[PDB]
């Protein structure tokens, strides 16, 4: 906002746009998109039945559309180095880069950065590093809890 | 009785600049009662639903919905682990037996003294850390259950 | 459309969901979270149906029917065994956590989910873990609350706080721990609280006035009746056991009232079951009270009558067409009075004037929801009329769904409409002397004396059309408010002018009648709605008669020798102290009456009138429709010595025994006939119901459920021998179960809901033509008089500015619901509901008397010093004093007289 890339007039474009942080108060289902916005409401974080969807009538019953923060960070890089770089960073059917990694009882876990198509025992056995000393790798959620 | 002091409704007005409905500040009013009181009395559904202009039953449901907006009193610092099923595999049960031996009290309840008072909470999102336990403002991660007392004491 | 039901073709409407399409053409799929008037949320999952691609596919997929729509060529299955799996395992799902409570239950034999678990076919429990407990709450004298039988289902919320537009029930807490209820112990806050007890699927809201005199529904004897409590004419199925009326539940009509009583209706029957109403005819004899029979009342009433020199009758509003008639007749139609005061009566000439003479459609209660724009004129409906207030938040709420219809969102799918409507809303402008319970959704409220909202009245008529009269004196900003009103009238396809007579103002009615005059003129399809006071206040207006003060000119002028005074306490429209000496200066008192009042003390002989559960008879509501009620339950079954005839029954046994010295007890019938005869604007009264010759395919009409159980020994204490069954010659109905209460019956009263099955008030779905739309084979009751082809003349009677004047205190009317209907006020359980009486003051009124909000305050009216403690009133005017009209001592007559010395106690 001190730079002027934010509030009134965006770089002369004339395009007002204001950004706000909605500290939440620690449910999970409030990460679901139309709880997410009931609760921005400041509602009982209850879903919403689909149709409508919230590109129609969302958050106040105006066009909302919700987006995770990772595909908002993947935009920058689209709109800076183009869509056919975006296009050829890895040979798949997903486009572009993702966050991944492994956690619990490995040498490293953490989160790195792969394009798509990359396999699972790569990332355990390269970055992870593998299981522990004297652990037997039994089972494995591709996706968190869900 | 309840009263808003005014940094309070100072703080819950300019909330309300933020939204297009002043019904969308009332999870920021909760939480900016329970910051200034430790956790939101019974007057102060009422108090909140007075200045946003919702009926007290919204600010209620609300109140009673979400897991961090406390309705009953708490003690000083609210010891939060995480037993989600990360921290599991990396044993939270240690520290949960930890903080029950050290405090002498179950998960849901506060000691006698209103220092502690001990509550599972979800995952904390620092999963590659665990096991995590969020006291009142900081999270503390690669937990063992040799270091709680040494943990503990710092929160006098 | 077109919809395949497990391989039959059925004609739907497109724009409803499958659920309610199904449910119309007689398909049994259960549900939990649906209601026909509340719409769609599908929380509960437990219609679900298989939904096909088309009709060459297998695998099909789980839906729910209350969310999908019924579409043209829509290939469904309800009795597909995955449904019919999916379906017991939501049964089962909310039985783990149900208590084994349904012995001690009240909604045992009237719950729909007992009906919605035996019609999945789930009975057998696997589950083996804890029930999950709750505490209850207290919600006040008329709904228990037991949160354990709750299922979760939403019901209460959405009705309570998106249709009732109440604010102290919400859903509180998480998981499975999901609280229904209060935010803390108290009376809920609702007019319409008591409608819980119907929307609510389980025993958790429960009525507790018929919990304290429990008994099931099969043991109850319902009849179709009519509400007597004010003038709106909501339908409602009255049941009784052991003589006693225990319940009222709402009857369905999809023209008036269709799912919805309010708590006045519902919990203000007990004056019925007073253990001080006359039950047999006493004549007093110097000090002494003899009992007298039905003949010897009558020979006796006879005799003294015939030897008077002239009898005048002294009808109500209370009573029915046909005892008013009955009364007469039996006086002559020039010695016939209306028993309301002049005022009173010219209000409700002026009403009946411009419904049926205005040449505007005056609409139905279920039709106000239509309407685009609503502008209440001196009405406090919420207190006076309160079904109407309902209806205007429906028609308030119409904006959202006109928005969410221009989007292409179903009718059925509330949340959406909700949604997308978050705070538009169509215009409602209220007027009254204070804050009325409609400013929640009230686009704008003007607190203001009756002359001045008259004078925004004709204000609003003049900048609607310019041929009104105008108004001098009007502020900007006022003016300006008074644009406001215009430009959201104008524009408007559908406005509407609700006002009454209980504002106790002419000129508010004229006002109203001004308005609707310019917006008929400007092309809109405007419609009028007045509000009376009683039961059958239209029905006496229309009928008339002189006002009660000219009755009490001639008893003490000497004229009159003898006065029969019918269902009329007389201290409601006239002073007591002048009531009193009429009375006793009158050498001849005769009062037909169901409730003890206090002229029976001055009566030389008292009749033991019927109530409306012991009588049958006809009332004309607010709106001009006639309406049948009939005879729940016949007094003299369980105790043979009570005399307690119908109004008009003794009446028309006093004409003939006066005329030729025998009794007739006439049929209602004959009645009917004779006021259609004699009164041509009441002939719509012959089509109100059937006559008594009425059969379906032979048989009469069942008061009783077919599992009516103790035939031989409920009066086994009494006699072991059984009595006769009662004959019921008046009616079509029996006093029995042998008769006909099918849903498919070519009828229109339906005495209760009851289908094979559905034991619930969900039992009402099989008794319609679509659900939720009108009763089949039309909904009971005609309209007397069709909208008049021409209208009236703009009134040029403008009234001046109210002002304030020393040592002069305007009567301001507060209404309340609890307290302001006098039978009402009679029962005892609205005794711990009803407010301490108290008087409202301006806060500068009150620091000019130096009086504080709390100390009691005396004022003379008619010579009668009575003592009120002060309530502070903000927002009424200067000049005027507040008071609650009905309740004890202040007659509703008070409103908009003055007031002499107000003085501190
Ligand atoms: C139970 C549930 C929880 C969810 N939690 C999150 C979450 O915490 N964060 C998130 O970005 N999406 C979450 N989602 C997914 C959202 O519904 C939605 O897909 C996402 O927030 C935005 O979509 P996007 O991936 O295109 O950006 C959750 C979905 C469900 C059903
Ligand atoms: S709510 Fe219904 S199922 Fe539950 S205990 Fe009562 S009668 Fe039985
Ligand atoms: S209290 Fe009754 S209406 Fe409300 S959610 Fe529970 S079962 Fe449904
Ligand atoms: S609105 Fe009037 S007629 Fe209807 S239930 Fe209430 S008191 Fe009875
Ligand atoms: S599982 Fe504990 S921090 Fe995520
Ligand atoms: S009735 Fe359809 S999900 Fe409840
Ligand atoms: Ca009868």
């Amino acid at each position: 906002t001190e730079a002027g890339l934010l509030g009134k007039n965006i770089m002369g474009t004339g395009f007002d746009f204001e950004l706000f942080v909605h500290t939440g108060a620690g449910r999970y289902i409030c990460g679901e998109e139309t709880a997410l916005i009931n609760s921005l409401e400041g509602r009982r974080a209850n879903p919403r039945s689909k149709p409508p969807f919230p590109a129609t009538s969302g958050a106040w019953g105006k066009p909302t559309c919700v987006n995770n923060v990772e595909t908002l960070c993947n935009v920058p890089a689209i709109l800076a180095n183009g869509v056919e770089w975006y296009q050829n960073i890895s040979k798949s059917k997903d486009a572009g880069t993702k966050l991944m990694g492994f956690s619990g009882r490995v040498k490293n876990p953490g989160l790195w950065e792969l394009p798509f198509g990359t396999t699972a025992r790569e990332i355990l056995e390269d970055y992870a590093g593998g299981m522990r000393d004297g652990l037997k790798f039994k089972a494995w959620q591709p996706g968190g809890a869900g | 009785a309840f009263e808003l002091s005014a940094a309070e409704r100072e703080a819950i007005e300019h909330e309300m600049h933020h939204y297009e409905d002043p019904r969308a500040a009332s999870i920021e009013a909760l939480k900016i009662v329970q910051k200034q009181r430790g956790w939101v009395p019974d007057g102060a559904i009422h108090a909140i639903a007075d200045v946003l202009g919702i009926p007290a039953s919204d600010v209620e449901g609300v109140a009673t919905f979400y897991s961090q907006i406390f309705r009953q009193p708490v003690g000083r610092h609210v010891i939060r682990y995480c037993d989600s099923v990360v921290c599991h595999i990396n044993g939270y049960q240690g520290i949960q037996a930890a903080l029950e031996k050290k405090l002498n009290i179950k998960p849901g309840q506060t000691t006698f003294d209103g220092r502690f008072t001990l509550l599972p909470t979800c995952c904390l999102g620092n999963c590659d850390k665990g096991p995590n336990m969020m006291i009142d403002e900081d999270t503390h991660a690669h937990l063992t259950p040799e270091a709680i007392p040494e943990l503990l004491e710092r929160y006098k | 459309a077109t919809i395949h039901v497990d391989g039959k073709e059925y004609e739907v409407n497109g724009a409803d969901n499958l659920l309610e399409a199904c449910l119309s053409l007689g398909l049994d799929i259960p549900y939990f979270c649906w209601h026909p008037a509340l719409g769609s949320v599908g929380a509960c999952r437990q219609c679900a149906v298989k939904q096909y691609q088309n009709a060459e596919d297998t695998r099909g997929r789980l839906v729910m029917s209350c969310m999908t729509p019924a579409s043209d060529g829509t290939f469904i299955s309800i009795d597909d065994e995955e449904a019919k799996q999916f379906r017991e395992s939501v049964v089962e799902w909310l039985m783990t956590n149900h208590p084994h409570d349904c012995p001690v239950c009240e909604e045992g034999g009237n719950c729909h989910l007992q009906d919605m678990t035996v019609m999945t076919g789930h009975s057998f429990r696997r589950y083996r873990f804890t029930k999950r407990t709750h505490r209850n709450q207290d919600l006040g004298p008329f709904i228990s609350h037991e949160m354990n039988r709750c299922i979760a289902c939403y019901r209460c919320v959405r009705y309570y706080k998106d249709y009732a537009g109440g604010t102290d029930l919400g859903v509180y807490g998480a998981h499975d721990n999901v609280y229904f209820g209060r935010p803390e112990d108290g009376t809920l806050e609702s007019e319409f609280s008591g409608n819980l007890v119907e929307i609510c699927p389980t025993g958790v809201f429960t009525d507790k006035t018929h919990s304290e005199r429990y008994n099931r529904k099969w043991d109850m004897q319902f009849a179709p009746s009519i509400c007597q409590q004010c003038s709106i004419g909501c339908n409602i199925s009255p049941g009784e056991r052991y003589g006693e009326l225990r319940r009222i539940e709402n009857r369905y009509n999809g023209t008036v009232n269709h799912y919805f009583l309010c708590d006045r209706g519902r919990f203000g029957y007990g004056y019925v079951n007073l253990k001080d109403r006359p039950r047999q005819p006493v004549q007093r004899r110097g000090d002494d009270f003899i009992t007298l029979n039905a003949e010897q009342a009558m020979q006796g009433a006879a005799d003294i009558l015939r030897q008077s020199k002239k009898v005048i009758g002294i009808g109500s509003p209370r009573a029915s067409v046909e005892s008013n008639f009955a009364l007469r007749e039996l006086v002559g139609e020039e010695n016939f009075y209306t028993g309301i005061a002049h005022g009173e009566q010219e209000r409700l000439q002026l009403a009946l004037k411009v419904l049926r003479e205005g040449g505007i459609y005056t609409p139905a209660l279920r039709e106000i929801e239509s309407y685009d724009a609503v502008l209440v004129l001196g009405e406090d409906v919420t207190q006076t009329g309160a079904r109407v207030a309902l209806a205007v938040r429906q028609a308030v709420k119409g904006k959202a769904r006109e928005m969410a219809a221009a989007q292409k969102v179903a009718d059925w799918q509330i949340a959406a409409i909700l949604n997308i409507g978050q705070r538009a809303k169509h215009p409602l402008f209220v007027t009254n002397v204070d804050d009325t319970r409609l400013d929640d959704i009230a686009a704008w409220t003007y607190r203001a004396p009756v002359e001045d909202q008259a004078r925004l009245g004709f204000a609003i008529a003049h900048a609607l059309d310019n041929s009104a009269p105008a108004v001098d004196g009007i502020e900007p900003e006022l003016q300006s408010k008074i644009d406001v009103i215009v430009q959201a009238l104008a524009g408007a396809k559908k406005p509407l002018i609700i006002s009454g007579t209980n504002a106790g103002s002419l000129e508010v009615i004229q006002a109203a009648a001004n308005v609707a005059k310019a917006l008929k003129g400007r092309g809109a399809d405007v419609g009028i709605t007045m509000i009376a006071r009683s039961v059958n206040s239209m029905g006496l207006g229309i009928m008339g008669g002189g006002s009660l003060e000219e009755a009490l000119t001639e008893l003490e002028t000497g004229r009159a020798d003898a006065v029969v005074v019918l269902e009329n306490d007389l201290h409601r429209h006239a002073s007591a102290t002048r009531v009193n000496a009429a009375l006793a200066k009158a050498p001849l008192v005769m009062v037909v009456d169901h409730q003890r009042t206090a002229i029976m003390e001055n009566a030389h002989l008292v009749l033991s009138a019927a109530s409306f559960a012991e009588s049958d008879g006809t009332v004309i509501n607010n709106e001009g429709r006639a309406q049948r009620f009939f005879q729940v339950y016949d007094p003299a079954y369980y105790d043979s010595k009570t005399v307690m005839l119908e109004s008009w029954r003794w009446l028309h046994s006093l004409h003939s025994t006066l005329l030729s010295r025998e009794v007739d007890w006439t049929q209602l019938d004959h009645v009917i006939d004779a006021v259609v005869a004699k009164i041509p604007e009441l002939a719509g009264i012959k089509d109100a119901a059937p006559d008594a010759t009425f059969r379906i395919r032979g048989q009469k009409l069942a008061r009783e459920p077919h599992r009516y159980s103790g035939r031989t020994a409920m009066r086994a204490n009494i006699s072991v021998h059984e009595p006769r069954q009662p004959q019921d010659i008046d009616t079509m109905f029996t006093f029995s179960m042998e008769g006909n209460n099918q849903p498919t019956a070519h009828r229109s009263q339906v005495p209760f809901a009851w289908a094979p099955g559905w034991n619930s008030p969900q039992a009402w779905n099989k008794f319609q033509d679509e659900v939720g739309g009108k009763l089949r084979f039309g909904d009971p009751g005609v309209r007397l008089f069709e909208t008049s082809e021409n209208g009236l003349d703009y009134f040029t009677s403008v009234p001046a500015r109210f002002q304030p004047q020393d040592g002069k205190w305007r009567i301001a009317p507060y209404y309340h619901l609890f307290g302001s209907d006098e039978l009402s006020q009679r029962a005892p359980v609205f005794q711990s509901r009803m407010p301490q009486p108290y008087i409202k003051l301006n806060p500068a009124d009150a620091a000019k008397l130096g009086v504080n909000a709390g100390t009691r305050v005396s004022f003379s009216y008619d010579g009668n010093t009575v003592t009120l403690p002060v309530e502070i009133a903000e927002g009424l005017t200067a000049g005027q004093v507040g008071l609650p009209m009905g309740m004890s001592g202040i007659a509703p007559v008070l409103a908009g007289a003055h007031l002499e010395d107000l003085k501190e106690a």
